């Protein structure tokens, strides 16, 4: 009871889930979500015209 | 969970019941029925369904 | 809080502290160093700064 409130005064928690969670991004979206293409139309764009 | 009509605890519960185990750091969820027969600190992650 | 180098509480712990109330349903923060004079139970409602 004593022990678990000094690791959440300290941050330790918050170290601990940022390792295990975050310091992991792995898979597509979180890396690849704030790149940036330009752009090339195919035809599949423009069919209804 | 408990058995039915004969309240045999199994699993990570029974272990800290029935006197197995000493201790469990481990994912396990504050509920209603857990206080009565094991006792809980201090949360320190939370979550939701 | 304690005061600066004579630890007594003013506030409200301290109407815990030195008898004078029975239970404070307050918004009252979990820290560490109120545990060592008085017991909470459970949060029931999260927050940060
Ligand atoms: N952001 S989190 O889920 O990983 C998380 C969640 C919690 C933490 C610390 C972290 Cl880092 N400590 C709190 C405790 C601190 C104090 C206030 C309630 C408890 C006492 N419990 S909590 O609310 O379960
Ligand atoms: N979403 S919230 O901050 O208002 C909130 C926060 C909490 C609630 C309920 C609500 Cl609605 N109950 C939990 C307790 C209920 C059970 C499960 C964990 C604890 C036991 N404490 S809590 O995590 O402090």
């Amino acid at each position: 009871n004593l022990a678990v409130l000094k690791l959440s005064e300290q941050g330790v928690l918050d170290k601990l889930k940022n390792k295990w969670w975050y310091d992991k991004g792995e898979c597509g979206a979180k890396d690849s979500g704030s790149k940036e293409k330009t752009s090339a139309l195919s035809l599949s764009n423009v069919a209804g015209v | 969970a408990r058995d039915a009509d004969t309240k045999i605890w199994n699993g990570m519960v029974g272990e800290l019941v029935y006197g197995k185990a000493d201790i469990a750091i481990a994912p396990l969820t504050i509920t209603l029925v857990r206080e009565e027969v094991i006792d809980f600190s201090k949360p320190f992650m939370s979550l939701g369904i």
